[PDB]
RNA sequence: AUAUACCGCCAUCUUCAGCAAACCCUGAUGAAGGCUACAAAGUAAGCGCAAGUACCCACGUAAAGACGUUAGGUCAAGGUGUAGCCC
């Protein structure tokens, strides 16, 4: 099967001073 | 292929708006077959309808 | 390497609490404990019958309030006292809480032999003191 | 409605004039002559793109076309007040140790910004990242030194040209002034010629100042009545 | 933002060709001044090249 | 025994066994079992008043009362039926659109860059993969250390695109910083008729060699796959390429930008000699059209016209013109590019 | 049965001081690399060291000691994935 498989994901808002 | 998989159109020598999409607009020749797709059936009603 | 209860470095978008962010080393040093009762006092007895009904209230909270604590649970004994405090959230309805506050002080009442109580304090959200 | 005769009358007018500032009144080929702006370094010393400005060797001492250097100056001192009347920032850059402190002082005399100290890696490149996202850069980069203490050149050469800042530069017979914008050739190392930059850039751009601020106000009087 | 190959034309030339093709929204402040009052060269990079052979130097001695 | 008994955290983490001495050096999936769980709900199917079931129905207290077997049947085969749904979701599988080859990266579309800090956005802008590799280290304690290299291209269609190299031990994090980046290191790239080149280009970066050759409409990207993608993000329809020499992508790729971006117009042709500039089309016949003319002064005498131009030519252009150049895999039939 | 599927608790270097997200720059945008204080491209949250705390001090001793290394130890603390037994 395939596997090139593109998964957009964002860092969570865990770096606030 | 793109003519067979969509039943409403017709390849018909009187809808040539859908004729003009597989003749080359500056060069006026008719594009062969795996430019489009369409398989050799319906390359062959298309070169009938568009002449 | 030391392991016990100490929740390791991580890429910086895990939240800890401050009880769960302090090792063991830090307990009566920064951190307070759990539960209060007198049997761990020299001269005092029960420390084991203590310690048993301890384990058994964390987990029975734990089941029977799903998913909405927020921390550890707060254990205090005055008397024949039993004082359980709880920090949860605000997603169940206000009536659930209300059952479940009358169900479970009344079926750990019968079952300890004692009055029992359990005060809830709501939060919205589960408190962060770090992100490790 | 008002904002196009305001840029019209203000930000567009300065720039139909050769000399809108009168910036060659600042100096002659005599002035930088006795400033010593003509003194190069030796043969020996020389750097390929600096030929072109070369008047020639005295005895292997090279000179610095001093007639070249009055059209350079003269644009680099227009450009300059130019900026200064558009309200940029400009920064003053030199590694030259000798002549911090003035530096320094003719920068927040006239204004402006100095940075003589190391330069650390990505003050330009990476200034979000230092200052903070709202941060904004230099619009004008003024090196009176382009070479760092080893005698390359400054970093800020190649990085206010990757941010697309223009830059004006004094540039010895040893320098590299491909990537500075507006070239000066002259001398970079006697205490006379530096001080001499140092009052015509300083004068360009605290006449370039005053300029905006008449005009504006008479802008303001005459649309009330 | 503006393109950081600084050794691809000059500030000017890769401004003003962002600023065509309506990738920069704005033009810089310091554009409109440069258009106007140009310096003499055009400040395009240049790798320096040692000469061979019989190249010299065009400067002459001062007598 | 209760006091045995752990929590669904402690039981999933020892299971599914992510962390261990097996996946450090390259030597099951976790499900919530609390999702559809509804407190009050038990087996015995008791509707306790306040917790499962309203408290008051018509103005009165509800009273302790339990489903029929029949009727808590019903509930128990409606929950399996819930969970069944909810699990056939996940094995529903997306369409990829694939890329040059099924299993390949490159050609795949990334989206836009992300917007910047101060509002910047890059919408305008596609992105495109053309190369994703392993790379491996040995480091003193570790060994054989695993990272992601990726090359991807952007571009607005209008001229305005770029490329950067992405590095991170993740794909995804060497993604966001290959695409990122490549939007601060734009050429702007000048398009004859914005369909073409100006002219015939034939470079070396290297030991790559690229000869890409002007086209008139309709003539397509019959070029390198890579250079098809890049075309694509340039604006560039019809253009011949070849490559030969080493087939390195990042030297294609870098090739290919300073070909296109180092390329005479004709507008600075006619300014640096100072002479019109006239095409000569062989579908217009003899009509001579101007396309540039200087803006400073123009010459008045003719350009000298050698007998014989001492230019260098290309074997394999002059082979083929004079068709004796032979191969089964040229010309080819071949999908619209 | 499998510690070579694991959680849990640990040994070891450690009688160490390093680990590192997010960026920036250099190498023609290769694997990679990134310091010189009369400074020349690095900025770095966080983690560790440190600091604090316990014991009789600010000393000492404890405690602490990251990321990783030895598929190191333990399925026989308990729990548990996989496989197996059920007169
Ligand atoms: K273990
Ligand atoms: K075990
Ligand atoms: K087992
Ligand atoms: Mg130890
Ligand atoms: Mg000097
Ligand atoms: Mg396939
Ligand atoms: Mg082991
Ligand atoms: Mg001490
Ligand atoms: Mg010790
Ligand atoms: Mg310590
Ligand atoms: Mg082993
Ligand atoms: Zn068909």
């Amino acid at each position: 099967r395939h596997t090139a498989f593109v998964i957009p994901k964002k860092n969570v808002p865990t770096s606030k001073r | 292929c793109p003519i067979c998989r969509d039943h409403k159109l017709h390849v018909d020598f009187r809808n040539v708006k859908l004729l003009e999409q597989f003749v080359c607009a500056h060069t006026g020749i008719i594009f062969y077959a795996p430019y489009t797709g369409v398989c050799v059936k319906q390359h062959k009603r298309l070169t009938q309808a568009i002449q | 390497k030391n392991r016990a209860a100490r929740v390791r470095v991580s890429k910086g978008d895990k939240p800890v609490t401050y009880e769960e962010a302090h090792a063991p080393h830090y307990i009566a040093h920064r951190k307070g404990w759990l539960s209060l009762h007198t049997g761990n006092l020299d001269g005092e007895d029960h420390a084991a019958e203590r310690t048993v009904e301890d384990v058994f209230l964390r987990k029975f909270m734990w089941g029977t309030f799903p998913g909405c604590l927020a921390d550890q649970l707060v254990l205090k004994r005055r008397g024949n006292q039993l004082e359980i405090c709880a920090v949860v959230l605000r997603q169940l309805s206000p009536h659930k809480y209300y059952f479940l506050v009358g169900y479970s002080e009344t079926l750990l009442s019968y079952f300890y032999k004692c009055p029992v109580r359990l005060h809830l304090q709501t939060v919205p959200s589960k408190v962060v003191y770090k992100y490790l | 409605e008002d904002s196009t005769d305001f840029n019209d009358k203000i930000l567009n007018e300065p720039l139909k004039h050769s000399d809108f500032f009168n910036v060659k009144e600042l100096f002659s080929v005599r002035s930088l002559f006795d400033a010593r702006v003509h003194l190069g370094h030796k043969a020996g010393c020389r750097h390929r793109f600096m030929e072109p400005y070369i008047f020639g060797s005295r005895l292997d001492h090279d000179i610095i076309d001093l007639e070249q250097t009055a059209t350079h100056l003269q644009l680099a001192l227009n450009f300059t007040a130019h900026m200064a009347y558009r309200k940029g920032i400009i920064l003053f850059i030199s590694r030259n140790r000798q002549f911090s402190y003035l530096i320094e002082n003719m920068a927040r005399d006239c204004g402006e910004y100095a940075h003589t100290r190391y330069f650390r890696g990505g003050m330009l490149t990476n200034a979000r990242l230092l200052f903070g996202p709202t941060v904004r850069l230099p619009d004008l980069i003024i090196f009176l030194h382009t070479l760092n203490n080893i005698f390359e050149p400054h970093v800020a050469v190649r990085d206010a040209a990757k941010m697309n800042i223009p830059t004006v530069g004094i540039v010895d017979t040893n320098c590299n002034p491909c990537l500075i914008t507006y070239p000066v050739p002259g001398n970079d190392d006697s205490p006379l010629a530096v001080h001499l930059y140092c009052r015509l850039f300083q004068t360009a751009i605290t006449r370039a100042k005053e300029k905006r601020q008449q005009v504006e106000a008479l802008y303001r009087l005459q649309g009330q009545k | 933002a503006g393109s950081r190959l600084e050794t691809v034309g000059s500030i000017f030339s890769r401004t003003r060709d962002l600023v065509r093709a309506g990738v920069l929204k704005e033009k810089p402040l310091w554009f409109d001044v440069y258009d106007a009052f140009p310096p003499l060269r055009e400040p395009v990079f240049q790798r320096p090249r040692v000469r061979y052979g019989k190249a010299k130097a065009p400067i002459q001695d001062i007598w | 025994s209760f006091f045995t008994k752990l929590t669904a955290d402690e039981l999933w983490k020892g299971a599914l066994a992510e962390t261990g001495a097996g996946a450090k050096k390259g030597r099951k999936k976790r499900k919530d079992l609390n999702r559809g769980q509804i407190i009050g709900e038990g087996r015995y199917g008791f509707l306790w008043p306040g917790l499962n079931v309203p408290l008051m129905k018509n103005g009165a207290v509800q009273t302790i009362a339990q489903r029929s077997k029949e009727e808590q049947e019903k509930v128990e085969a409606d929950m399996i039926q819930q969970r069944e749904e909810w699990d056939r979701k996940k094995k529903m599988k997306v369409k990829r659109e694939r890329g040059w080859s099924g299993n390949s990266w490159g050609g795949i579309s990334l989206g836009p860059p992300d917007p910047g800090p101060c509002g910047e956005t890059y919408e305008d802008f596609d992105t495109r993969i053309l190369e994703v590799r392993n790379v491996f280290t040995m480091t003193a304690k570790e060994g054989r250390k695993k990272s992601i290299r990726v090359l991807v291209a952007v571009g607005n269609g209008k001229g305005a695109a770029g490329f950067s190299i992405g590095k991170a031990t993740d794909r995804m994090d060497a993604f966001r910083k290959a695409k990122n980046r490549a939007v601060h290191h734009l050429h702007y790239i000048e398009r004859y008729e914005d369909h073409t080149i100006f002219h015939d280009i034939s470079l070396r970066f290297k030991r790559t060699h690229i000869k890409m050759k002007k086209q008139p409409k309709g003539y397509g990207l019959r070029c390198h796959r890579a250079i098809i993608t890049i075309c694509r993000l340039i604006g560039i329809k019809d253009m011949y390429a070849k490559v030969s020499g080493s087939i390195n992508m990042l030297s294609l790729t870098q090739g290919l930008f300073r070909g296109l971006s180092r390329q005479e117009t004709h507008q600075q042709l006619a300014d640096k000699k100072g002479l019109h500039v006239v095409e000569i089309r062989e579908e217009c016949g003899p009509l001579p059209i101007v396309v540039a003319s200087p803006r400073g002064p123009l010459r008045k005498d003719p350009e000298p016209e050698d007998e014989v131009p001492d230019v260098k030519l290309d074997w394999e252009d002059v082979k083929t013109a004079q068709g004796m150049k032979r191969s089964v895999w040229s010309n080819l039939k071949r999908a619209a590019t």
